[PDB]
């Protein structure tokens, strides 16, 4: 499936990913499209930081959703 | 610093690592 | 029973509603209403992004009360 990531500057990014991919994947999956590495990258979605280690189904994000990304120091 | 912070444009409860609303994108620090 | 729908530019739409009306059918009448597909409707209320299949009475929406639409797209 197709979920959509989102930056501070409007940019938007696709990747593929299955429900049961963990946020480091998509991390990974983030830093092969743009080049930020994951331990800089913080993902939010619905008002909620994602945790590496838990998987997009467990934060319901289906098909189409939009994540939020900002970036540490 | 750490709170939640509501939308002034649609009212949504953002996180805090936001600083342009999750779903309208209307800045924070306006 | 009437509630408000504000647009981001302001704008509010009087809409003609039941209490118990779910949320999708809400989308249903904003689309009767405005022209705009449900699939493009996101409707916030007093800080919650609000699920399809719940009612207004479920989220404590009322007469007079007033829904935010955001388009997303
Ligand atoms: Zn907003």
């Amino acid at each position: 499936m197709q979920i959509f990531v989102k930056t501070l500057t409007g940019k938007t990014i696709t990747l593929e990913v299955e429900p049961s991919d963990t946020i480091e994947n998509v991390k990974a999956k983030i830093q092969d499209k743009e080049g930020i590495p994951p331990d800089q990258q913080r993902l939010i979605f619905a008002g909620k930081q994602l945790e590496d280690g838990r998987t997009l189904s467990d934060y319901n994000i289906q098909k189409e959703s939009t994540l939020h990304l900002v970036l540490r120091l | 610093e750490g709170a939640q912070w509501n939308c002034t444009a649609c009212t949504f409860l953002n996180h805090p690592a936001l600083i342009r609303c999750e779903q309208c994108e209307m800045p924070r620090h306006f």
